[PDB]
């Protein structure tokens, strides 16, 4: 829950400057919008991207939130695993 | 670059690029440029391209040498990706600002979900000056007008190099001590707890709790500084406006089309029928790109790329008028260097030997009336 | 890239795929040796590279 | 209810009700009521919302308090699930047939598979009686005269009743001896088969023969009860008739649209030209079923929820009248607490801040043509 | 053969084959014959039966006692598989000629994608003569003439009869010395390298070194005798042309349809409407590619296999002239046999009760144009 709960606060004082909306040739972006629109990235189309867009079974603002703590639900399950993993990672037997 | 790679038959049963322009192919660093022009998506399209729902208008530069500062089709910008229909022709038009000095051959590209990168005509293009120069004001729904080429930089590098140095601490805090041989020995020899001393355990509460205080507050102060904030704007734009166009003034068909393998040029026979008022001559022959023209019916007034131009590439063997009604079957050849440089010649390879293009008439007022043809192409061999 | 750094996804995935090594090597660190700088060598690691 | 908290640009960008009519408000038990008007398929359909398809036309009731006795698109019974595709227009009517006493919020709706409840506008409608009076008569195709509401129930309750008491039987059979510690014992000590006597053995073989007697035969007296029964009726419905509507009257375009943050109402700055042969007025915006309406040129005739009415809402700069031909650019301005209240006000927080909604004119005569607008929608603040 | 076991509707609702034309119905091995016609797709085309994005043009006979010499949608020929349309009336040509003597059921048919096998109606059709005579001639874009029914023959048992007899020298190079027991004891005891002595170790080398050669040169030998040779060509083709043809000179309603089960008879009520500048009767109802005719009306000129011809089949309540304007409610009834052969009946046991078809009016001069049904289709019970 930690690990989930402190990742997008712990990011929010850098990215929040590029979340000033902006209106630019008649449709409103964020500036991070404006940054991808702008630098040009030939390989790597606008469809590819997996940002959040909306649902009619859903409620924005909060979906930050919600998100978070779902990460750190999942993200406990990840570490059991992971624990388990890394002890089977640390291991001097010879074969 | 990139694109005499592709698949022939791709290219020439994609879309179809025409009537580019390019303002201007010199440019100094913050002058803009524009690419506009019209583009066919052909309705024979591949079957392993997925049709084109979900596309988007790209560019093709290596890294952002220029800045898209606009890009339309039908009037519309188009930051996020469009839909697109089989069979419609569109208009487009990009707005590029220099940023990097150098030689760029800028191509103009359509991007398919599903499908891969659809290659338009690239043209050299020549930005001068210093790139340091380069500057990309913006004016916030706050105004407030920042520069988006450094604007909240000095906050991402103040934030990473404290959090790293945070980070390197707490790994200083314990590296002071001996850390591998003696501590082992220490939790072997049943020992583990004297390696975490009192002052050691809430050290550890310093570090937690700060990072912690560290955070809610700077989170506070920063819904301060920025208190209107919008999540990224994202989703596909459906309804995109095409032009659906004047229905061929000329109907043109092809009753029989090959190419001479080896061999720099493809020959089509075409019955063509005027239904207009004026009369009419075959201009222009254009498949992927390359633009064969008759020499004694149309100069090119657009500066199109000189590896693509065949100025006078097309020869057409009975190109006299064609007043309304009255068809005549006729005999043309596309020649030129472009039909090996570009590798359509290597249609002999692809699954697929079908072509696709488009045909420019011209009536002797001036007016260029468009039509777009397709058949198999079949090659000859010696 | 900051236009891909969203709500729903971004705060989804990397919390969850970047808690796998560090609760790897806390695993060996911490109980083999009392080493409790586990997750920092690891997110000192990725951000250096 | 539940509509409030679903993205604002969803509903507005997704399905428009309009022109609904409902033919009652208070209703007895067994009364029928009518519920119908028009809806329109936006064709700039959100990505995340997959394309109608597969959609079915539902109402929204807290449980059957009504029954649906029927529901029509284009004068088709649409009991299965139907495509309706973007772009069109459709008129719709339900007949609902009241069932249960109580205050019900009723709301039309439709489901779009892959995409979620696209929920219409709902006024509240009365029922009183007592729910015990209601009755649901059907004439089958062998008629045969039953009611719905409890035909076969008790052939369920008799049924399930009987094969329930025959299993508990086998049960009790058993559990009348003891079940845990004495037999365990006896079959730890080797002596399994002293515990399933003989008696027992084909007490067994009775149960047995018995279900499957008394299967086979109450199968064979139930073909013969009803020798005609039919599978399951099912299968989407393509063919869906729309209206294809004249195309509108009057061309208008959203120059600009805007709103205050925080506040209630929402700005745009129309150029509209009456291409009809009489003059109009522009009457209503109508935008997730909210009717911002300017008092001096309509009235609702159709009594709208007042929740969704603003019978005053809408504020025209210069709405004077509009002969043929002749092009004006207006000033338009949609306030009204619904803004609020609906939380249309909460695009704030959508990814997606465009918006979509219906515009009524009026000619002197009195014909409504309607048109619609959808552009960007951005948000101002002090 | 075979589609009396496919559901009722599902060949009710799917394509519609009618005007089908076979040149011949007796043919002599080499002699071709020609099946042409038109099928309709039925815009209500089912749920689980995929839209026909991915169709394919096959002809239904047990194994290629004919070979398909040719076949066209459109006037293109249609070797790969092709897009149709819900909605779209399509002409059609296949050109069969005859391979093998024999009484040969030979059906048009329209394979699926994610749908299934469409079938439409068959005739026999008898082929005679000697099978040993079918000849398959085909000039190569290279031409030479080869024959394409034992073309490259000799290679194939040549190259297999070749590598075959290599694998058995192989084996029997080892199966001469003893195999199981004397090399197992031998390797159980210690000694496994006993068994693979120096001769032995590269009489292996000759053939590992022997089959590589053998590759290598023969390889280089075929790109020689065959210096040209292009990848199988494959892809869907999109662009398929239809008719679109002229809309209903006669409009149709059926405000009911029904059928007697059991019974060999469908009956409809149409309400019918001459909008031509002639006047017509109602000359055929076709469903499921049984041709319900009017005797008193129409001939069949086509020669329609029999078992699906009802020459006296349609009977008209009230099947006068009908001059331009007017309108008049009409009881039809679309009896014959077929109806049981075919199963048509059998509609009763499939989840979907509805049906769909074509209706034939002639005017007095003889133009036969043709108009579309569809509603449910309700079961009547004695
Ligand atoms: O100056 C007196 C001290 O020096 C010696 O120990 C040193 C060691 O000799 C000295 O080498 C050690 O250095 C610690 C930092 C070295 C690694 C730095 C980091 C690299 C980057 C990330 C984490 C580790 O720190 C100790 C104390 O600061 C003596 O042995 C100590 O007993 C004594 O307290
Ligand atoms: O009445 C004389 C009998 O009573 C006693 O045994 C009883 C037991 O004391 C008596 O408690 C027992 O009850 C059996 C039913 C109790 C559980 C009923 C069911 C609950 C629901 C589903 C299955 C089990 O049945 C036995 C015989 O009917 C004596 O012990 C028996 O030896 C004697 O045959
Ligand atoms: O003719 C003299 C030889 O004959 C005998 O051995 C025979 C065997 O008796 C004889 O039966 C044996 O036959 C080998 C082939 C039999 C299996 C043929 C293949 C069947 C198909 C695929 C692989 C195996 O070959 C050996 C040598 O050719 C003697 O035992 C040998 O010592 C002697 O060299
Ligand atoms: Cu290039
Ligand atoms: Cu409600
Ligand atoms: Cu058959």
């Amino acid at each position: 829950l930690a690990w989930g709960l402190l990742f997008y606060p712990g990011n929010w004082p850098i990215i929040a400057p590029l979340h000033v909306p902006v209106e630019y040739n008649g449709m409103m972006m964020t500036l991070a919008d404006l940054q991808g629109y702008h630098y040009v990235r030939t390989g790597t189309p606008e469809y590819i991207r997996m940002v959040e867009k909306g649902t009619l079974r859903t409620f924005g603002k909060d979906v930050a939130p919600v998100s978070a703590f779902f990460s750190g639900f999942v993200s406990i399950l990840i570490y059991f695993l992971w624990h388990f993993f890394g002890s089977w990672f640390g291991s001097e037997k010879f074969v | 670059h990139g694109e005499k790679s592709q698949a022939a038959f791709m290219r020439m049963r994609t879309i179809h690029w025409f009537d580019l322009n390019w303002s201007k192919d010199q440019v100094s660093v913050n002058e803009t440029m524009s690419i506009s022009g019209k583009f066919h998506v052909f309705a024979g399209w591949p079957e392993t391209v997925d049709k084109p729902e979900v596309a988007f208008l790209n560019i093709g530069i290596p890294g952002p040498v220029f800045i898209r500062a606009g890009s339309w089709i039908g009037g519309q910008l188009v930051p996020r990706s469009v839909s697109l229909e089989l069979g419609e022709t569109y208009e487009f038009k990009v707005l590029l600002k220099a940023r990097r000095p150098g030689d760029w051959h800028v191509h103009t590209m359509m991007n398919v979900q599903g499908g891969g990168p659809i290659i338009g005509p690239g043209k050299w293009v020549t930005i001068t000056g210093s790139m340091g120069d380069f500057k990309n004001p913006i004016t916030t729904l706050t105004g407030e007008t920042i520069d988006l080429e450094t604007y909240a930089l000095d906050g991402v590098y103040g934030w990473h190099l404290f959090w790293y140095l945070l980070g390197v601490a707490w790994m200083v805090y314990w590296c002071r001590k001996p850390v591998f041989i003696p501590r082992r020995i220490a939790v072997d020899a049943g020992k583990a707890d004297s390696l975490i001393t009192p002052t050691d355990k809430k050290v550890g509460m310093a570090f937690a709790a700060g990072t912690l205080a560290i955070v809610a507050v700077s989170m506070g102060q920063a819904n301060e500084k920025y208190p209107v904030t919008t999540p990224l704007q994202a989703g596909l734009m459906r309804g995109i406006k095409s032009l659906e166009l004047p229905q061929p003034t000329v109907s043109v068909k092809v009753v029989d089309a090959s190419y001479r393998v080896p061999g720099r040029a493809m020959q089509m026979t075409l019955e063509i029928t005027n239904n207009g008022d004026s009369a009419v001559r075959l201009a222009e022959f254009n498949t992927a790109s390359v633009r064969f023209l008759d020499a004694d019916v149309y100069e090119d007034d657009t500066n199109y790329p000189d590896d693509l131009l065949a100025e006078e590439g097309l020869s057409v063997s009975d190109n006299s008028p064609l007043a309304p009604g009255e068809t005549r079957t006729v005999d043309v050849t596309a020649s030129d260097a472009a039909w090996e440089v570009y590798r359509l010649a290597d249609l002999i390879y692809d699954p697929d030997s079908r072509f696709a293009g488009l045909l420019f008439f011209i009536d002797e007022d001036g007016n260029r009336q468009m039509t777009m043809v397709d058949a198999p192409l079949i090659p000859t061999f010696i | 890239w900051t236009d891909w750094k969203d709500r729903r996804l971004w705060v989804t995935v990397a919390p969850i795929v970047s808690i796998t090594f560090p609760a790897a090597v806390q695993a060996v660190l911490w109980w083999r040796y009392r080493i409790a700088w586990g997750a920092t060598l690891c997110v000192l690691g990725l951000l250096l590279g």
